[PDB]
């Protein structure tokens, strides 16, 4: 299946990887898949972006960061299913039912097992993509989930013109570790170094810091007509040199608080 | 405007009543009977006994199969006589039938191990007073069978009760009480004798058999009459979950059934076969059928002193006769399918089976697959777990870290680095036979294995965070631990 | 050419295993159970027997992918005869099982020709009473992982489920798959009286020509397409047969490290996947370099490149938290003493003599936490995290002293030891003299 | 912990906010993003934490890490208030810094008691 590649500047081993594993028809697709990684890298930033490479195929978004349990999953699972069944099947009809009516993943596979056979009569079968960023991340989390979650493509029946597939994203590896017996494939991001975090910062905030006001303040604060972009970054460019320079001791190959004392130190 | 701070929509509310029978006569003399009433003692059951019967029913049919052995297998079945337990049954069908006698309120336990024919030889007693029943001159009574484990909530037991002799629904906490009403403050002569029997109230009770007291202090009236027995394992529980003065009081009868004698055994497993022991049949020449009396006539046997030699492994133990059953079944099955598989038929005069394969299915149960398989691992876990005991050596500890057993693997291993096998197995674990990788501080696969024998259960990992400090457990011993250990060449010199 | 695509796609899903039931592949390693549990079905499939079973065999060993596979197989001629149960007891519970059980059973009766509704005990009697109490059709249940109903007290199902295997008329068939050996230990008495007892186990490998032979099937084709069909198998059989392929190399480190197949799969796909020309297949699979590529970034973040990238701020204190934990009984150690051993460290560096800077306890307040959060320290009566339900609710209920306590005085814990990083290291660096107590 | 204060925030804004303009939704953070589309108009929050002084600083940290997951919807707002009674350099390195760098970008200071000035 044709996959534009997104031509990365420094993933692109995962973006192999994944291109690879994944397309249109489900069979050239695994059942459930990991990426794992660490923060900073764009894991998440880099998964849209390749959804850019390949707009015909969609996915819902899910961010339980802010979910704090099991049961509040379901319900906004529940809910965006269906939602994006009918919003982009708009002929199809229906008898929409209550996303809050799941307490359970048992309801949750009643409610979708109703959602399929009323969409029986389609033309050729789909596979959508869930996603659950920082489904480690969770706040009263035990370890007797993650099997469950595997085990969607389970229970539900084969004839499924609609099927799914999950999406993951974690840190540690200590707790991916404990359970790695399944043989799952899995894509993986080591922490950047010095250069490659150089090169990320220089082609990400240049933009955004090159049309921040405060050059646009002293420009003619000072009042001096002497000036190119190109000298504006690289005014910018020797600023960031001195402030890697200064605190790559200070962290590493990080860039979320480089951001934030670059924003507070900058003016 | 307003909201509920929570929602239950996924209830299902059931439509049962809270108005007790004690409220819808509203005096003594205002009551009907019950024995004159079309709805209570159960006439409507039968319905809802054969509604169902049809939803499950085909005809199809395409080249039916039919062999020797399987006929044989359900005369041996467990779903139909006896002799062998029939001195209880000259007891408690005599002291059940005096007490319909007495028509007085008696009490009765039992228990026994599984395997023991207590429900068997409870059933067939009563299928004999249901011929009793039969006789037209006891007076009628009906039976309640009582399965808490076929049961969700053990105080449904008043529910269902009430359900089944009336057929109204209701919470037990009107039910119970309406049925206390039903039963002291109800005259004889038109309230019925029933009889009852409870089924395994080792977890039916489990939290303080506050039911349990329920029943047993309805068993305990003059006015009312009533036929109760009960099922368990232990026998200190009337005494244990009451204490002695209620238990005492009551003044029961306790009994337990226990294993049955080898040759009892082979008697009744026989007796469930004389209609096809030796017989013959007429045999087809293509699919083997044996139909009994292009087609021979030939006779069946099976090894009598097999018989002796299996009831005889059993008998000892428990006297379960459920295991000399199926030992009997997968015996005939090794037999049969072996017979099968001589000539190669396809799927779309003498036969006997042998002591050598009643004994080949009755000793695999005990022979474990865990050694084999142990065995046949790869070599890591054998050595990991050859490195536990090594500590296990070196201190007498039985308990080790996962810090200390990994040094003692680094140690295990640096010392030999003379054996050939070890010789051999040696750059390609770490970074793999070649460069452009750097090392790791351990192997690969540790953490596979690892889990891998958690999983299995022989490894035991108490919960912390740390990687070096967790203590860490073997579950067997050492020996066998052992029997592993040499079984490799490279091993047992090292 | 995309016939070479589409044999992509082939070989892919073969490679899965998701193919009919007539080119679905089975080994001869694994024959005699495959020609067992076939026969072991169709008994009660048609000739109605009510045989009661328990598999046994570890994760990602193919019994539930060959419970599918025979009776995928057995569709094509009985699309009737039989009704499909597949369960999971971590899905499901003791209670949100028989739902299950109900909405399957009066939703797939529909599919050849009321029971859901009501409360638990309700519906609960009312499949009691469905099956307790011309022809029958069969049924089968998968369940999976009956460990979660391997509890300690009622587990009333499973007494009930083969309760009604004896008592019953219809063909009950009950598989159960698990990843734990001794499952009869765990149970009380009646189950042991109920069930058969007989229990199966699956096969290992005990050699490698037994790998080798099963990664030539899987690599061979059974229908001819594409322009390099021949050539695929050609290929396939001359480099299997070498002893000296790096590829053959590897199944003896599936033989040695893993002794199982579906990780190699995984490992197998992605070479494929990336597949793009012929030329490139050919020189790719011949060399293997890129299973270098694979297996260098596999589990390359673990312990040693994460140690790889880090400042030496880090390597000072952690250093300072080493020796000191070595003085130490317990090994545990703080903030401010690891900020003493470093700035004795760094005395020593400057007396024995381009210069040198030490940073300060601000300087240190934000790192530490970047140490704490990559996994090289713990606390001292620490606990990582809880399993299951309750515990994770109490622990949001009761804090630590951690909690309450300063940030800097709080007992921690270490996760390497000094001697260990003394070999690790490059030996070769300005505080290598500073590894050793 | 950090659920329960999110339970009652949720109780307290749906509940303020229904009866001012006359169907129900759980209590979560999707439902702050999900105000334009149930209600139609746009909300701006204030946050007053009483007493900041005698709480789990890691509940805490926990909740604004929570409360920080919602600046991508490009027509809400919201306010911070600590109403302190010790000191900032008391607390503001007794909670991770994580939590402070932003808390140093648009803040505000007052000199407050009972005797302002004389
Ligand atoms: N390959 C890349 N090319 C360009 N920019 C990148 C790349 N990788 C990371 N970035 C930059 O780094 C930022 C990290 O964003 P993001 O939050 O997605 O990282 P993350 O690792 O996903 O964090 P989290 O742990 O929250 O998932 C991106 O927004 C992006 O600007
Ligand atoms: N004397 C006998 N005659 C015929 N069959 C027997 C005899 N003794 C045992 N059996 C067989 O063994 C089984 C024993 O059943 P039993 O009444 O002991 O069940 P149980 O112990 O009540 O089970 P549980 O303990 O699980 O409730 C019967 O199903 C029957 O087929
Ligand atoms: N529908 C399918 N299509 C292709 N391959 C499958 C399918 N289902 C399973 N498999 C293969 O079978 C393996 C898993 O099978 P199976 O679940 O029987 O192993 P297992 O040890 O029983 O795992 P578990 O005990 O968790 O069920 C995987 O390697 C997978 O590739
Ligand atoms: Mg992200
Ligand atoms: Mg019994
Ligand atoms: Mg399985």
């Amino acid at each position: 299946m044709n996959v534009t590649t997104p031509e990365v500047a420094f993933r692109e081993y995962q973006t192999n990887c994944l291109a690879s594993y994944i397309s249109a028809d489900p069979d050239i697709t695994p059942s459930n898949l990991i990426l794992q990684g660490y923060s900073g890298t764009g894991k998440t930033y880099t998964l849209k972006k390749y959804f850019n490479a390949n707009p015909n195929l969609h996915a819902v978004w899910l961010e339980p960061v802010e979910l704090v349990s099991w049961k509040p999953l379901l319900q906004a699972i529940a809910r965006t299913v269906q939602y994006k069944l009918k919003t982009l099947y708009p002929n199809i009809p229906t008898t929409d039912y209550d996303p809050l009516q799941v307490e359970e993943p048992f309801l949750l596979v009643k409610t979708l097992h109703n959602i399929f056979v009323q969409y029986e009569s389609l033309q050729e079968k789909t596979c959508l993509f869930l996603i659950l960023d920082g489904f480690d991340s969770l706040q009263d989390l035990d370890a007797a989930l993650f099997n469950k979650y595997i085990k969607l493509n389970e229970l539900l029946p084969k004839d499924s013109k609609i099927n799914i597939k999950f999406i993951y994203t974690m840190l540690e590896t200590s707790f991916l570790q404990r359970y790695s017996t399944h043989c799952i494939p899995t894509v993986m991001f080591p922490r950047y170094n010095v250069d490659e975090v150089s090169t990320i910062l220089v082609m990400s905030r240049c933009g955004e810091l090159m049309e921040d006001s405060c050059l646009r303040k002293r420009i003619i604060e000072e009042q001096i007509t002497d000036c190119t972009d190109d000298q504006f970054q690289n005014v910018a460019a020797n600023f960031i040199h001195l402030i890697v320079q200064a605190f790559h001791s200070y962290t590493g190959n990080d860039i979320f608080a480089l951001n934030d004392l670059i924003d507070f130190k900058w003016p | 405007p307003v909201i509920r701070k929570f929602t239950k929509k996924n209830v299902a509310r059931a439509k049962k009543k809270y108005t007790p029978f004690s409220k819808r006569f509203k005096s003594i003399a205002a009551i009907p009977d019950l024995t004159s009433l079309p709805e209570f003692y159960g006439n409507s059951s039968e319905l809802m006994a054969s509604r169902f019967e049809n939803k499950l029913k085909t005809t199809q049919k395409h080249q039916i199969v039919e062999t020797i052995f399987s006929k044989v297998k359900k005369q041996l079945n467990s779903s139909y006589y006896l002799p062998a337990r029939e001195n209880e049954f000259a007891s408690i069908y005599l002291s059940a039938y005096s007490a319909i006698e007495s028509d007085s309120a008696t009490t009765i336990y039992v228990a026994g191990t599984p395997g023991v024919g207590k429900t068997l030889t409870v059933r067939e007693v009563v299928k004999e007073l249901l011929s009793s029943s039969a006789q037209r001159e006891i007076p009628d009574f009906l039976y309640v069978e009582i399965n808490g484990l076929k049961m969700v909530k053990p105080t449904d037991c008043y529910e269902t009760l009430w359900n089944k002799v009336s057929g109204e629904r209701l919470t037990w906490a009107a039910s119970m009480e309406s049925l206390e009403f039903y039963f002291k403050r109800v005259p004889k002569n038109k309230k019925k004798t029933i009889v009852v029997l409870l089924d395994e109230l080792d977890a039916m009770v489990t939290k303080s058999q506050d039911i349990m007291y329920n029943f047993f202090n309805w068993t305990t009236y003059e006015n009312a009459k009533l036929i109760v027995i009960a099922v368990a394992n232990t026998m200190d529980l009337p005494e244990r979950q009451l204490g002695n003065k209620i238990t005492s009081r009551i003044g029961f009868t306790r009994i337990m059934f226990t294993g049955y004698t080898h040759e009892e055994l082979k008697n009744i497993i026989d007796l469930r076969l004389k209609g096809l022991n030796d017989s013959f049949f007429y045999v087809d020449t293509k699919t083997g059928n044996a139909i009994l009396i292009d087609v021979r006539k030939v006779r069946l046997r099976m090894s009598a002193d097999a018989i002796e030699i299996a009831s005889r492994k059993v008998a000892s133990v428990s006297g379960d006769a459920r295991r000399a059953l199926k030992v009997c079944k997968r015996a005939a099955e090794i037999a049969e399918k072996h017979y099968m598989a001589k000539h190669g038929y396809g799927y779309d005069g003498v036969q006997t089976v042998h002591i050598t394969h009643v004994m080949k299915a009755l000793n695999e149960t005990l022979n474990s697959h865990v050694i084999t398989f142990m065995t046949r691992l790869s070599f890591t876990a054998k050595l990991f777990i050859y490195a536990l005991l090594n500590l296990m050596k070196k201190n007498g500890s039985q308990e080790q870290e996962l810090g200390d057993i990994v040094d003692e693997i680094k140690l295990l291993i640096e010392v030999n680095g003379s054996n050939k096998f070890v010789m051999e197995i040696a750059k390609t674990l770490f970074q793999q036979g070649s460069d452009n990788i750097s090392e790791q501080l351990r192997i690969i696969s540790w953490d596979f294995v690892l889990n891998q024998l958690l999983d299995a259960g022989i490894l035991f990992k108490q919960t912390m965070k740390n990687d070096r400090i967790c203590c860490v457990k073997l579950n067997i011993s050492v020996e066998e631990a052992k029997r592993a250990m040499n079984e490799d060449e490279t091993l047992r010199n090292l | 050419d995309p016939g070479f695509g589409s044999l992509q796609r082939r070989l892919l899903q073969q490679l899965y295993g998701t193919l009919p039931t007539d080119e679905k592949i089975i080994f001869t390693y694994l024959q005699d159970c495959q020609q067992e549990i076939d026969r072991i079905i169709k008994q009660s499939i048609i000739q109605k027997e009510s045989h009661s079973v328990i598999l046994v065999g570890p994760r990602q060993s193919y019994k539930t992918y060959l419970l599918d596979y025979e009776l995928s197989l057995l569709q094509q001629s009985y699309k009737e005869q039989f009704i499909t149960i597949r369960l999971n007891g971590f899905i499901h519970s003791e209670q949100t099982a028989i739902n299950g059980i109900a909405t399957q059973l009066e939703q797939q009766l529909q599919k050849i020709h009321t029971i859901s509704s009501g409360s638990l005990t309700e519906v609960f009697e009312k499949i009691l009473l469905l099956l307790d109490s011309i022809t029958k059709i069969t049924v089968v249940f998968i369940f999976d992982e009956i460990d979660t109903f391997a509890g300690p007290v009622r587990q009333t199902l499973l007494y009930n489920l083969f309760d009604m295997v004896e008592h019953s008329r219809v063909p009950v068939c009950i598989f159960g798959c698990t990843t734990k050996l001794n499952i009869l230990e765990y149970l009380e008495k009646r189950v042991k009286s109920r069930f058969s007892q007989r229990v199966i186990y699956m096969p290992q490998i005990q050699n490698l020509d037994d790998m080798v032979d099963a990664v030539r099937n899987l690599l061979t084709v059974r229908s001819e397409i594409s322009p390099w069909v021949s050539q695929w198998n050609e290929t396939l059989e001359k480099e299997l047969s070498d002893p000296r392929s790096n590829l053959n190399r590897h199944i003896r480190m599936n033989f040695e490290t893993f002794r199982s197949l579906p990780t190699l799969k995984n490992s197998i796909i992605p070479l494929v996947a990336t597949s793009k020309n012929f030329g490139s297949l050919c020189t790719a699979i011949k060399s293997c370099s890129f299973l270098d590529i694979y297996n260098k970034n596999q589990l390359s973040n673990n312990l040693t490149g994460r140690l790889q990238s880090l400042s030496d701020l880090e390597l000072a204190i952690l250093i300072s938290a080493a020796r000191v934990a070595l003085r130490a009984k317990d090994g545990s150690f703080n903030f401010n003493l690891a900020y003493a051993e470093y700035e004795k460290m760094i005395k020593a560096i400057n007396s024995r003599i381009n210069t040198i800077k030490l940073w300060l306890k601000k300087d240190v307040k934000n790192v530490w936490e970047n140490l704490v959060q990559l996994d090289f320290f713990t606390e001292k009566s620490a606990v990582g995290l809880r399993d299951n339900a309750t515990a994770a609710f109490y622990a949001s209920n009761y804090q630590f002293q951690g909690t309450m306590i300063p940030f800097d005085l709080r007992s921690y814990q270490m996760q390497i030891i000094l001697q260990e990083l003394r070999r690790i290291i490059p030996k070769s660096n300005m505080y290598y003299s500073w590894t050793q107590l | 912990n950090v659920r329960m204060m999110l339970r009652r925030s949720m109780y307290k804004l749906y509940s303020a906010a229904d009866a001012e303009e006359h169907n129900d939704v759980s209590y979560d953070l999707s439902l702050v993003e999900n105000f334009k589309r149930l209600f139609g108009k746009d909300l701006a929050m204030v946050f007053n934490f009483k007493d900041v002084d005698s709480i789990n600083f890691n509940t805490l940290d926990n909740f604004i890490i929570l409360l920080k997951s919602a600046f991508k919807y490009d027509h809400v707002k919201i306010s911070l208030i600590f109403n302190i009674n010790t000191n900032l350099s008391n607390i503001e390195k007794n909670l991770r810094q994580s939590t402070i760098r932003l808390l140093k970008r648009n803040y505000h200071k007052l000199d407050v008691s009972s005797n302002k000035g004389f």
